[PDB]
RNA sequence: AAGGAUUGUUGAUUUUGUGGGUGGUGGUGCAGUGAUGCCCGUUCUGGACGCGCGCUACAC
């Protein structure tokens, strides 16, 4: 076994040797080729010679443009099965519920701001409130353009302080068209939250400490209608 | 007949094409391309001898260099020939990984990577190794849907054969946007094996990878016919329908809306 | 973006942003074929000898 793995090692060696000096003989030709390259050439170029499609070839490059200027087709997934879809959705729960458990053992303008976004809506009705918002979501989407994200993350945040300024101005006049847009507003917060918590919980961290500064000047006064509102979609969201 | 001293400089490039595995190329092969006679040039460097490396390196020189044209004839003379002959020598009928990656660096022009490499292999006799080697390539790599969507609506013209019905399926597997005359073309070729005056594309006894390529069409693009189109592939596994495959493209079929 | 995105000079193959599936040139046993049972790459570089007498430290 020793005298067989040194002919080994011996072998592997010598054919490494042979590997080395083929490419030390194969570099110099490249070298010598290479110091000869404009002599080939000013022969090549003197012996340069004088100046129809296939069939197959000119129906093939006239599919190319007959394709082009049709119209082209949605492609859509697989339906998956009741059983997987089901099994697929409960799969998930225990996951999302398992991870909870141990949590618990320890033309449309985009408003960056909400003052800008009152006056988009300062001349319309309080019912169209909804309609705006999701118009501005569908006007900026992040496919459509960079930075998008960015922007519909700060709408995230200019919505919150629009669903709590709302509930501190009075409402008992049209309570009902009032209720038609908080739930709809609040259900659109909730569409955002999923792909921007990181506006919202900043947005959310900041009214918290607005909170709390205006309660050491003001006691109750400060507190407000909003803010029990505030502290309500939290939980939802 | 080139230069003689051009012939001994470039069948010292020959020489070193039988080797070469690594490093830079040989200045006088880089240089090629630009050459209007590049044929005969490339023929005194013996292309069937060189290295698997220089393989992909010169389709990387060749196709980035030469036109659409141009290239399309170095991919068909060279990296087809050689592609056909690595796998029939192989003891196992395998290709080789410089060789593989030739073949994505084709694709890298599609055109001449389709005409050059693809049609004329499908027309020439391909064999079944050599369908999924070559269309595991074409799986991996990104083409362009009008390209593909133009590749796949030629390969339905052609005769069924067990070749063609791999470079469809994987075609169909790519997830394409396919304009909505390819996919009435797929409609087409699946609907001429039904039985009616027909063809012997009625009889003709359908493999699984016809029956998986159906599926695949029926699994992407039920929204994407009409509903007359859809009655006639019922139609279709109805009289052709597979054992087990058959059943579920019904699902899938009836479940899509029509455009 | 063709009045030029990207390529080692080229031309829409790529680049930016947003969504997004797959172990798959897999192997192997069965009846080319099989919705098939079972599992799950490439090139270089290096590989104080023993015995033994005596003496000296180690113990609140």
């Amino acid at each position: 076994k020793a005298e067989v793995m040194k002919e080994v090692i011996a072998k592997s060696k010598f054919y490494k040797q042979e590997r080395q000096k083929a490419q030390g003989i194969m570099e110099d030709q490249i070298d010598n080729l290479d110091d000869n390259f404009e002599d080939v050439m000013s022969e090549l170029m003197m012996t340069q010679p004088k100046k129809p499609k296939t069939d197959l070839d000119k129906e093939y490059d006239i599919k190319v443009k007959e394709l082009q200027l049709d119209k082209r087709a949605a492609p859509s997934d697989r339906t998956k099965t009741e059983e997987e879809k089901n099994a697929e959705a409960e799969e998930k729960k225990r996951e999302l519920e398992q991870q909870r458990l141990d949590r618990m053992n320890g033309s449309i303008s985009c408003p960056r701001t909400h003052d800008a976004l009152l006056d988009q809506v300062k001349k319309l009705d309080l019912d169209d409130h909804p309609k705006i918002v999701k118009n501005i979501i569908k006007a900026y989407q992040p496919k459509l353009a960079e930075g998008n994200k960015e922007k519909l993350g700060k709408f995230t945040a200019v919505l919150l302080r629009h669903i709590i300024f709302l509930s501190n101005q009075n409402y008992l006049k049209n309570v009902q068209s009032f209720k038609r847009t908080q739930n709809a507003l609040i259900s659109i917060l909730k569409s955002l939250s999923e792909k921007y918590n990181r506006e919202l919980s900043e947005e959310c961290r900041d009214y918290i400490n607005e909170m709390q500064a205006r309660y050491k000047k003001n006691h109750f006064d400060a507190l407000s209608n909003g803010d029990l509102v505030f502290f309500s979609i939290i939980g939802i969201l | 007949a080139l230069p003689e001293k051009v012939i001994k400089a470039y069948t010292t490039v020959g020489s070193i094409l039988k080797t070469w595995t690594h490093g830079k190329l040989p200045k006088l092969f880089k240089v090629i391309p630009s050459l209007r006679n590049w044929q005969d040039v490339i023929y005194v460097t013996n292309p069937e001898e060189w290295s698997p490396h220089v393989v992909y390196e010169a389709t990387k020189l060749f196709v980035s260099n030469l036109t659409a044209k141009e290239s399309q004839k170095f991919i068909n003379l060279i990296l087809l020939e050689r592609f056909r002959d690595n796998i029939e020598t192989s003891e196992d009928h395998s290709l080789n990984y410089h060789i593989y990656r030739a073949v994505k660096k084709s694709l890298y022009k599609p055109s001449a990577f389709f005409k050059g490499f693809l049609f004329p292999l499908v027309e020439t006799g391909c064999n079944v190794r050599e369908a999924t080697i070559a269309g595991s390539v074409l799986a991996k790599v990104s083409v362009p849907a009008l390209h593909s969507s133009a590749a796949l609506s030629y390969l339905l013209r052609l005769p069924f054969s067990p070749p063609t019905t791999v470079f469809i399926k994987i075609l169909l597997d790519k997830k394409y946007a396919l304009p909505y005359q390819t996919v009435d073309d797929c409609v087409y070729y699946f609907m001429r094996f039904r039985i009616l005056s027909n063809g012997e594309d009625a009889t003709r006894v359908l493999p699984v990878i016809w029956h998986k390529a159906f599926l695949t069409f029926a699994q992407r693009y039920k929204n994407d016919i009409t509903q007359d189109q859809r009655d006639f592939l019922l139609e279709t596994v109805r009289q052709r329908g597979h054992k087990d495959i058959g059943p579920e493209i019904r699902r899938e079929l009836l479940a899509g809306a029509s455009r």
